[PDB]
């Protein structure tokens, strides 16, 4: 643990990137979190929404 | 069947051609909510309950 500062920098960057990737799995109130599903499922009027 | 005794029919293990169903011009009502009516010919489902 003597090299804690560099490891914390690396871990902070890794957690930020992992959180950024994980946010793509959230639908944010939409029917699905996957664009392809909405593209192949819906009609462009509400698909836009 | 009547409304209080509504029947649930399992539609499964079948090839679905909704194009002819949509092409019919003798429907009083026709509407889809969770999926586009013309996109049913590409997606694959199961456990379709009538």
């Amino acid at each position: 643990s003597a090299l804690g500062k560099l490891q914390d920098v690396v871990n902070q960057n890794a957690q930020a990137l992992n959180t950024l990737v994980k946010q793509l799995s959230s639908n944010f109130g939409a029917i699905s979190s996957v664009l392809n599903d909405i593209l192949s499922r819906l009609d462009p009027p509400e698909a836009e929404v | 069947a009547s409304v209080y005794a509504w029947n649930r029919k399992r539609i499964s293990n079948c090839v679905a051609d909704y194009s002819v169903l949509y092409n019919s011009a003798s429907f009083s009502t026709f509407k889809c909510y969770g999926v586009s009516p013309t996109k049913l010919n590409d997606l694959c489902f199961t456990n379709v309950y009538a």
